């Protein structure tokens, strides 16, 4: 069985190593740093992971094999595991209203039809982004869509469809993350950045998308939407399974 | 700026190296074990009067990581159990070590006898601790509990005191 030591930092900087086997989920870890932390058990708390090199950023989703996610990782890297508080990891449990467009009744019945059903509805989001040009510190303003497979697009000429809708990214296809300093490397009209990437990419590539957004608010619409399409009924899962813990 | 101390915590398997640590950091007592690979722990105390930056370094029971945390700490605890003779003989060989390392005699340093509340299972009498600082030329000595709290402030402080001087 593979073993792997994870040095876990803290945000203090204070750090804890911990002996993981192939087996254990991101799920088992917060167990473990949840005994030997002492700290309150909130849903919040999570495993996060840093990437120094490409300036990129993300919560763990509780369901993820650990020693998976790390093996993806360079003999020198510079990543880190941290084990921080991120209140967006579950803001659709705790307010669907926000991502879905409130008393508890109803919020729970906007949770069952969302995440219960036969198959997930996914928030119906679009808007315009800002999309980096590959190796250029140039942008893009263009229209999406989210999708429950993945991000989609009107081709220049045509519009709402239906099966004309082209495909940007289908999320089976990479992990979500969030973009630190876009601004000031590449011309970001905003720092409210989320990236794109195929999970085994750990070195700048043509095949990172990077999309800017006007606001915050914005950037929270987007990361929380394309969690929810992509992990599904998983995301929900995970939250009922933190819930129980806190 | 105030000033920051890197301490070390050494000792054998099972001696309460983590329960000091983390009494004394956080003001809890580890009931269940856990065998160590690697925690450290950053608390700001006040020390005589003056705001003081800990970076503790709790370290493994059981190469060249060894050498590293000797090489860059600048005090050192060093921790037996009461209850266990094995623990305290194993000591030497680890003062030995440091020594070696920081290539002086004079490393700031305290032996800490632990466990000192489970005295119906005592093996190691008090004046066997305080003849070991005898023969390491009057080193800093203290029988604490983890579980009591008893004397586990005094370790930490004690070496930032050594560092000072
Ligand atoms: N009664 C009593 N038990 C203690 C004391 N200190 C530690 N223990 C217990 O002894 C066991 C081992 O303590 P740890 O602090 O985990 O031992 P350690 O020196 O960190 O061990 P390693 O990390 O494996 O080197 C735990 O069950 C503790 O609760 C103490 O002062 N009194
Ligand atoms: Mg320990």
């Amino acid at each position: 069985m593979k073993k792997l030591v994870v040095k876990v930092h803290m945000d203090d900087s204070s750090t804890k190593s911990l002996m993981v086997d192939e087996r254990q989920l991101a799920r088992d870890v917060l167990d473990n740093l949840f005994e030997k932390t002492h700290c309150d058990c909130n849903v919040d708390w999570c495993l996060y992971e840093i990437y120094p090199e490409l300036q990129i950023e993300r919560v763990f989703e509780d369901h993820e094999n650990v020693v998976e996610v790390l093996s993806d990782w360079t003999r020198d890297t510079e990543n880190k595991v941290l084990f921080l508080e991120k209140e967006e990891r579950y803001a659709v449990f705790k307010n669907p209203q926000n991502f879905y467009l409130m008393n508890a009744k109803n919020k729970e019945y906007l949770l069952e039809e969302s995440f219960c059903g036969t198959s997930i509805i996914v928030p119906e989001l679009e808007g315009a982004l800002y999309l980096k040009e590959d190796g250029k510190k140039s942008w893009k303003r263009r229209y999406f869509l989210l999708r429950a497979s993945g991000i989609y697009y009107v081709p220049k000429g045509k519009t709402k469809t239906s099966r004309d809708l082209a495909c940007f990214i289908q999320f089976e296809n990479v992990n979500i993350y969030y973009g630190i300093q876009c601004k000031m490397k590449y011309k970001a009209p905003t720092d409210h950045c989320f990236v794109l990437k195929h999970p085994q990419i750990q070195k700048e590539s043509q095949y990172i998308k990077y999309l800017c957004c006007d606001d915050a608010r914005t950037l929270s619409q987007w990361v929380m939407g394309i969690r929810i399409a992509k992990y599904g009924k998983t995301l929900y899962d995970n939250y009922q399974r933190a819930v129980a813990r806190a | 700026h105030m000033r920051e101390y890197k301490l070390v915590v050494l000792g054998s398997v099972g001696v309460g190296k983590s329960a000091l640590t983390v009494q004394f950091v956080q003001g809890i007592f580890v009931e269940k074990y856990d065998p160590t690979i690697e925690d450290s722990y950053r608390k700001q105390v006040e020390v005589d009067c003056q705001q003081c930056m800990l970076e503790i370094l709790d370290t493994a029971g059981t190469t060249a990581m060894r050498d590293l945390y000797m090489k860059n700490g600048q005090g050192f605890a060093l921790v037996y159990s009461i209850t266990a003779q094995s623990t305290f003989n194993d000591l030497q060989d680890l003062r030995e070590q440091i020594l070696r390392v920081k290539d002086t005699e004079d490393v700031p340093m305290i032996l800490v006898g632990n466990k000192c509340d489970l005295e119906d299972e005592r093996v190691v009498g008090k004046e066997q601790g305080q003849n070991l600082a005898r023969q390491w030329c009057n080193c800093a000595f203290l029988e604490s509990s983890a579980k009591s709290k008893i004397n586990v402030n005094e370790i930490f402080y004690d070496l930032v005191r050594q560092i000072n001087r």
